[PDB]
């Protein structure tokens, strides 16, 4: 029953806008009242206009990739240690976790490709090897395709 | 550290937009 | 110093195919030599074909996202049971592999915006809240954006 | 169950492939 400035309602809001953003920086929208949708609009503008910030993209990108974790709170931290709070700010750090998504996986897609490649070779080597050798290993599939 | 280059860029971003909308 | 018929042979070439076919499906090619890259062009075509069978990737999409790799190795079970092997299979089997690759990811960003809101929304929590609620909650930034 | 759907699927491409391939 809490109101905008209930901490429940600063946690439910704050997560919407939150998830929206990230989706918006990439799949369906997030359910959004009328109120929530306007900030949201207004918030794909700022990310727009960061997402054109060249320097930035260049250093996101620059960051050690190794805990995305360690990365987001010290750049929060570092971001508000003067004490001082604004909306910009607020907005900022936002952008920034919806570019660490994105950062996180790109990560994830080279991890997932070696993960994937053990279990198939693992299979390959087990279960196809003695099949493969039969044709003389890979220079058989040359053959195959009229190479 | 290009950690602490962020942070910066974003707290100047942040102050910009402060200043524009406020 | 083993030739094509080596499991080390076919272990290495192997991977090498099989990286350069999940890339494909997709940064950078692998490094391939001249009959390696041939072979490649060859699995580009069949990668190319089957993902145009649209049954094919309505399938894929369906299956139950927990476990890629129970999924692998039942898949690569079942198509081999019949104790039947031919190249058209272990190809067919690599392309699968691929797909499990992207497949995989499509679980992987959702636990990656999930993950990181958990943190943003932990920092806005602990160190945010006081003042955004000195704003009124988020309603005061629809008032920032003019709203 | 799709995984057992796809496992006949790519066995018949792949037998298909080797009639048309052998």
């Amino acid at each position: 029953g809490g109101g905008p400035t209930s901490s429940e309602q600063i946690m439910k809001t704050g997560a919407l806008l939150l998830q929206g953003f990230i989706q918006d920086r990439a799949l369906d929208p997030v359910p959004q009242d009328a109120s929530t949708k306007k900030l949201s609009e207004s918030l794909k503008r700022i990310g727009d206009e960061l997402d054109s910030n060249m320097e930035l993209q260049r250093m996101i990108a620059a960051v050690d990739t190794d805990s995305p974790r360690e990365v987001f709170f010290r750049v929060a931290a570092d971001m508000f240690s003067d004490g001082n709070f604004n909306w910009g700010r607020v907005v900022a750090l936002f952008y920034f976790a919806s570019k660490l998504v994105l950062k996180a996986l790109s990560t994830k897609v080279p991890e997932l490709i070696r993960t994937i490649m053990g279990w198939t070779l693992d299979f390959l080597r087990e279960r196809l090897l003695g099949w493969i050798q039969d044709q003389g290993g890979w220079d058989g599939l040359l053959s195959y395709f009229g190479s | 550290r290009p950690e602490i280059w962020i942070a910066q860029e974003l707290r100047r971003i942040g102050d910009e937009f402060n200043a524009y909308y406020a």
